[PDB]
């Protein structure tokens, strides 16, 4: 109906939204997951057992039931608060993921809503250039049965008729296509769309490309992620150098026993036996093959790496903010140059209908120039839905890509208009 | 030529397209190749993780030898 | 040789097909490695100690030489059932990942094969067209050498007759590289391939949407993997809320141990002694920090991502089947269209051929005709193989591709024809 | 500057590159943590537990302080000596993905140092057309405003200018995000890039293909990965069959403990105990239920893959060769087919003008003309350009590509020239 309804439908159903944020959950809670190893961990054990020897110890058989109930609490283990801080930033990694996500649904909405729009407006300027071609060819047609005119010009009208009949097929199934394609989006299928606004219809130069540069450094996403990798590198390192450190725990129990001695040979005697541990358990690895060192040296490549990485992501930043910044500049003077283009195209066709009334022209021209006209229509039209989907990229590269810029979108458009190929 | 120019025009650009084609299969085989990577890292790191600890004799026979000894050193 | 033939030599000796396969069997294979934990471990174990004391120990050494025979076998334990029941699971999604790589070969089969074709086509067309200025040419030139005409004719047919030979430049590597590429796919080189039979060639209307998406909901295989997927979502949350219950085990023991206690303290007196066990063990974690409950709420939320999955799948079959649908009813217009487009432009050629005698028209108007004319007629036959394309596109969006698919097409197909660019 | 400083910062800079080191390193230093289970592994532990009982042990406690200097080394391990092996040839496969990145960044280089270029001189000949089309509507609206020549020349020379400012428009916008993408690769923006030397020129049929191919064959990297990745595979297999074995171990220790037994009922005595075991275990699995089989079968599945793949990268491989082999040979001809059509197209250019001004022609003719002279001098530059891209993609295929591939081109290159799109 309009693009603010579009896109709120797409962001209540549009499923994979659902699973980025899925995968944002998963994580914090896996926070917990990775916490619980610091937490007392109780467990209970029971055995039973019957031992027969059998050699000088032949008629020595033995009867075991034991129950034990452990506990353990780690006093100090750095590996695991590491483990601990490492689920945190990739819990924050997976935050910024979804928040990629979300400005993903924007643009792609707002993509698909115009590819729909500009499909129909492509469909309507075919619809028009065939009618302006008929009218041509009925005219000569009727010229012809007069005697006005030779079967050149008929034959030549109708061989462009018909050549824009198959554009007509093209932009047809072009239609169908992108209304299919808007329906994948949202999920829904919107057979009146609310339509461009071309009389009020303004472009505004985008700010200097150095305050796109600052924003986008501040607040693009494809930065904020590799700044958070290079944090998770950092941690990986110093989790990697907590080998070397020693761990305490502090492990009890509470066990009882029934030992029953049954044999001929038995010498020892039935006990109900109990016992009640509080122990303490030091591990201090001294040497491990250079296991330590060679991990400390793999996770300081893999830092170097994430540095490389973080280069890279403020290499393609730079690119694209640059990129939509000339894009849009380039949109507006096309925008201009095409309505220039379209103007001097119906003057020109204007000429060659004159030129042909009074013979300085032929048909094959004025066919031309008709084409001609209806392309520049469509060029202008195009120019337009690629300034506005211009203007949305630049929002996306700084990262600032959220429900008030498609309002400013949705006030951009107008009278809504069916999106049937009919 | 601008009947046989658009045509000539069209054919470039699905020449163009066909180069594309080739840039993303080499971009897809780069894909692929940290894919395999990937899969080898966890592979010798779970081999790795799976040998060292069990190297030490965590057995439950060895256990049970060493608690055979044990009980025989108290006579 | 014709499509049959060429899709057996591919399935035959197609790498792809035989990679997913080795996938497949593997998986089918590591059903039994997951099994395994379920069945009696038996080991061996054998230890030889000397033991020396130093500290109230002092002369009391001993010589330990033990050999034990170690069994196991699970009773109770949840946890191994559930990671027998995933691999199943796992196994069955590679099934359908190979199903879907048979029906990716023969599309990609047909699509090289009928690419190959193509080829041939724009070639022959392109060819065809240098022959027709090449007449115009050569009739202008000798009309000129003999002066019934001015160099302006001769001129303007020199420059077309160029930029039609750069076409055949073109449109030869053209066929090259898709014979290139059809030997990728099959493996062999087809200096001869069955050509279409454009004469009995026939286009019917693909049955109704709704049908269509019916049996691609029923057979489609995206979706086939995505409800396995969700499947294997559920019985991973199974396993994840398996891990409160209890484990029972089955230990068993045949040791047996030679002690020799040599020093001028060792009291004690040698030994060889020998014990049987048959124990029974029982496992129960009462608490563990959360551990539990964290991965049962982690495994909610990966089957929340799976049905978004599923949501996902579903929107992108109805979007390509209704796009299949739409493609080969807008490809059968085409061929239509491009009939006429074709009578039609064979029509205006007349036409100006006689203007031109006439002296109505221009030579310039002439190979305008002649390039129209042949654009039209390699639009024509891009439209035919496109159709046959976007036929095999809808069997595939329904997971119905199969051979008799090909056979259809194979009898499609007529008199063989080179594939060299001579 | 030129190509060989660009690519001498790039190199320098490009963080791609250094990222794929970073991994390279990365994988050559797992190589030792791989190695260090072999090596011994000390370690130290200590306990303190007070014991207590509760059943047939009432006012029976004690208070134990150990501490152990725990030693191991292996002496038979066969999955640790092919973990290590396998680590070496992840390594080495580490390594032959560093050079395919290597290759990467010099093609890339190159490829976008020549787009610019192509950038600048499609820029450079529609600003030539745009003045071309001027003068010609400039002399028309003379003699019209003198009373030469009807209004219906000025408006078609005015729309067909009105066109060629739409195509500058999109070519400065072109050529600012070629340099913007020069940028990205290289690190630099460069105002001044050394032009092709048109002068000099030339073009060398590529060697023929059979040599193509055994110097691909031999040295192509894409084939260099997949036969490592086979030779891995094999090894994974042998490491899998290496389960069947047996293991040694070399467990020394050197332990001390401080008993106080502290009860009513305690009849046992203090103690101050010391102990210095050196001990020698050995492991034998007889039967753990298939799963050394099942490792072993999917081992041997795995490496069928690796042979399919293998298979797969041969066939890409004399694919792409032949390819470029095609594409090298077809960009000849078509510098040699566009070089006529240059020089045809200005003979007609000068005879539509001819015809113009004796009346034959119209004006729409000679505009038409002077598109198509420029069309067609772009696509010579086009195809000057593309002819040394698909010389560098065949030295690609080969593996060959390297600094001296550059150089050639460098001295293929000339005077400078501005990459402002003013």
């Amino acid at each position: 109906e309009n693009l603010l309804q579009v896109y709120q439908q797409a962001r209540i159903s549009n499923p994979d939204l659902r699973k980025s944020a899925a995968d944002r959950d998963a994580a914090f809670e896996k926070i917990n997951e990775a916490r619980s190893p610091l937490l007392p961990q109780l467990g209970l054990g029971a055995d039973y057992t019957y031992t027969s020897g059998f050699r000088d110890y032949k008629d020595q058989n033995s009867n075991v039931t034991s129950g034990s109930l452990q506990l353990t609490q780690v006093l100090f283990d750095m590996s695991k608060w590491r483990a601990l801080t490492l689920q945190e930033k990739a819990a924050g990694i997976q935050d910024v993921t979804y928040q990629t996500d979300q400005q993903t649904l924007i643009l792609n909405t707002a993509t698909a809503y115009f590819k729909v729009l500009a499909a129909i407006d492509t469909l309507s300027y075919t619809e028009a250039q065939k009618q302006a071609i008929y009218r041509q060819l009925d005219q000569t047609t009727q010229r012809f049965n007069v005697g006005l005119v030779a079967i050149t010009d008929v034959q030549n009208a109708r061989s462009q008729y018909d050549a824009v009949l198959a554009n007509e097929v093209t932009a047809r199934n072009d239609l169908d296509n992108a209304v299919e394609e808007l329906r994948q989006v949202t999920g829904n299928y919107y057979p009146e769309l609310a339509s461009l606004n071309v009389d009020g219809f303004k472009t505004s130069k985008p700010q200097a490309v150095n305050a796109l540069l600052k924003e986008a450094e501040n607040r693009n996403l494809s930065l904020l992620q590799a700044r958070l990798n290079q944090d998770l590198a950092r941690e990986q390192i110093r989790q990697a150098q907590d080998g070397h450190l020693p761990t305490l725990d502090l492990n009890a129990s509470s066990g009882v026993s029934n030992n029953r001695y049954s044999g001929s040979k038995s010498i020892s005697q039935d006990a109900d036996i109990g016992q009640n541990k509080i122990g303490l358990s030091f591990s201090l690895p001294l040497y491990q093959g250079g296991m330590v060192n060679s991990q400390v040296k793999q996770a300081q490549y893999n830092f170097v790496g994430a540095s490389e990485q973080l280069e890279s992501a403020h290499r393609s930043v730079v690119q694209t903010v640059r990129s939509s910044f000339n894009n849009v500049n380039a949109s507006i003077s096309s925008i201009n140059a095409y309505k220039q283009a379209v103007v001097s195209a119906q003057s020109s066709l204007d000429a060659m209908e004159a030129g042909y009334s009074v013979g300085t022209r032929t048909i094959v021209d004025v066919l031309d120039a008709t084409t001609t006209l209806y392309n520049a229509k469509q060029q202008l039209s195009n120019a337009r839905y690629n300034y506005l989907i211009n203007e949305l990229n630049i929002k996306s590269a700084l990262g600032t890509l959220n429900e008030q810029d498609l309002i400013a979108l949705n006030n951009t458009l107008g009278k809504p208009i069916s999106t049937s190929a009919d | 030529a601008t009947a046989k120019w658009t045509t000539e025009n069209l054919a470039k650009t699905q020449a163009a397209q066909a180069e594309r084609a080739k840039a993303a299969m080499l971009s897809q085989q780069a894909a692929k190749a940290k894919q395999a990577k990937l899969t080898q890292h966890l592979k010798d790191v779970v081999d790795r993780a799976l040998q060292n600890n069990k190297t030490r004799p965590t057995v439950i026979d060895l256990a049970h030898q060493n608690n055979q000894q044990m009980a025989a050193m108290a006579e």
